[PDB]
């Protein structure tokens, strides 16, 4: 049965939407002519232009299809008649007729604005025989919620040594996960918690690079996106280990040797190197040296 | 549980060396240590305690007895303030993991000898005390685990005043 649907878009204010118009259960004989008016809300939208669909088979489709928009009457007149004068440019399949291009406007409400066909002449085919048509009304979804392609890769790092709340922020804050191969990467927060967006579909799989001055660099090789992928989770975070102090993803005595450059140096003094406060407890000792040792000997492969 | 400094000996002569033992006492998992010990720069004169040589800021004691597994890589440091009468020294295995797998845990033993030079026959004391580079030091002392973790729960005993 001959239908002719106003379809849906979803925008921000400020975002070009395309809405289509489809046409479903075209006869057989074709359809040669339409004539409908579809009402719009001009403060949500500013039609922009409407393009004739693939249905439009006119080499010069402006000689069978045309449309007049007239915001003041809140109101898009479309008209169809075949220009050719002998069925050839006759609507033959379904598909899409023509699509809506329109600028939700730069501060529209929100809520779902109604894109409607209030008046309604007659499809009629090659023969001039109208067709009964049903008719489907449609509209644009604005709200201000973002929309991002590509998929959310995310999850939980930890440092492995032991911290209270006055300095978990710090601690957990400021690793780097580096998507390896591109320019994506994010920075832990005060949780540990980091979040890419917009990473590409790769089932093939991703490595990434975890990495902050004075860690050892873990790598996690495999990572499959077909979909938001959350790599680990807050109770079972990535561990990352702490002591590659001399890069070379080791930790070895040249690390150690370096922390004891400062040893028992204090916050504010001479020679307090913050990054060598392992534990960030404001002073420089063997407590930060033991930390260094939990995984003395490691490199990155030890993960 | 403890950890104690004791004198041999705390009566003599100016001249005389009194030898101050830092022990170890059934400390659990035990893989390193950092202390902080006091005394008066003007009576007492930190000496090693077999040769008579004086401590200078880089002196680290001799004469422990645990911790001496090279297998291990013991790590040793000090850092004394002689002329302000402050001794501060720390030494622990750097590869941890393997002295755990080991399984045999040194829980008591001696970790440093110290002599004191007599410069005065003044009554005067020796001792373990806090200080700002230590934070959450049980009085100016700190013991680890072969987890690299902080021990708590033992007693630090002082040396009885030397008059
Ligand atoms: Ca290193
Ligand atoms: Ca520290
Ligand atoms: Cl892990």
């Amino acid at each position: 049965k001959l239908t002719l649907k106003i379809g849906r878009a979803e925008g921000r204010p400020g975002d070009t939407v395309e809405i289509p118009v489809n046409l479903y259960g075209v006869p057989q004989k074709g359809i040669a002519s339409g004539d409908f008016v579809v009402s719009y809300d001009p403060n949500v939208l500013e039609i922009i232009e409407i393009e004739p669909g693939e249905l439009i088979v006119d080499p010069n489709p402006t000689k069978s299809f045309d449309t007049a928009v007239y915001p003041d009457r809140k109101m898009i007149v479309f008209l169809f008649a075949e220009d050719s004068g002998t069925g050839a440019y006759a609507i033959t399949e379904d598909g899409v007729f023509a699509t809506i291009v329109a600028k939700v406007k730069e501060g529209a409400p929100e809520g779902f604005s109604a894109i409607e066909i209030s008046e309604f002449g007659a499809f009629a085919d090659n023969d001039l025989v109208e067709v009964e048509t049903d008719l489907i009304n449609g509209g644009v979804l604005v709200t201000n919620k973002p929309v991002i392609e590509g998929y959310k890769v995310s999850g939980y790092i930890l440092p492995d040594f032991s911290f209270d709340a006055t300095v978990a922020p710090l601690v957990k804050a400021g690793f780097k996960v580096e998507i390896v191969g591109t320019e994506l990467y994010a920075v832990t927060d005060a949780n540990g918690y980091f979040e890419i967006t917009g990473v590409p579909a790769n089932a093939s799989g991703y490595t990434l690079k975890i990495s902050r001055a004075t860690y050892l660099d873990r790598v996690i090789a495999n990572v499959v996106v077909t979909g938001d992928t959350s790599v680990s989770t807050s109770q079972a975070p990535i561990m990352m280990w702490v002591g590659d102090i001399v890069k070379d993803n080791s930790i070895n005595l040249l690390d150690v040797a370096e922390v004891i450059r400062c040893f028992n140096a204090t916050k504010g003094s001479a020679n307090y190197v913050e990054e060598l406060d392992i534990n960030r407890n404001g002073a420089i000792n063997m407590q930060d040296i033991m930390i260094v040792h939990k995984h003395f000997g490691a490199t990155s492969s030890d993960y | 549980s403890s950890i104690e400094l004791k004198f041999d000996r705390n009566k003599g002569e100016v001249g005389d060396i009194l030898i101050g033992t830092v022990r170890i006492n059934n400390i659990k998992n035990f893989a390193g240590f950092q202390v902080n010990i006091v005394y008066d720069p003007k009576v007492l004169m930190a000496v090693d305690p077999e040769t008579g040589k004086e401590f200078t800021s880089s002196t680290f004691p001799p004469g422990r007895t645990v911790l001496k597994n090279n297998a291990y890589g013991p790590i040793q440091i000090a850092d004394n303030d002689p002329e302000k009468g402050i001794l501060n020294f720390a030494l622990a295995y750097s590869y941890i993991a393997g002295y755990k797998e080991t399984g045999v845990a040194e829980e008591s033993g001696i970790i440093a000898k110290i002599g004191f030079k007599i410069l005065q026959k003044k009554s005067t004391a020796v001792k373990f005390q806090d200080t700002l580079s230590m934070p959450g030091a049980i009085s100016g002392t700190q013991l680890f685990d072969w987890d690299g973790e902080v021990i708590t729960g033992y007693e630090v005993i002082q040396p009885d005043v030397l008059s």
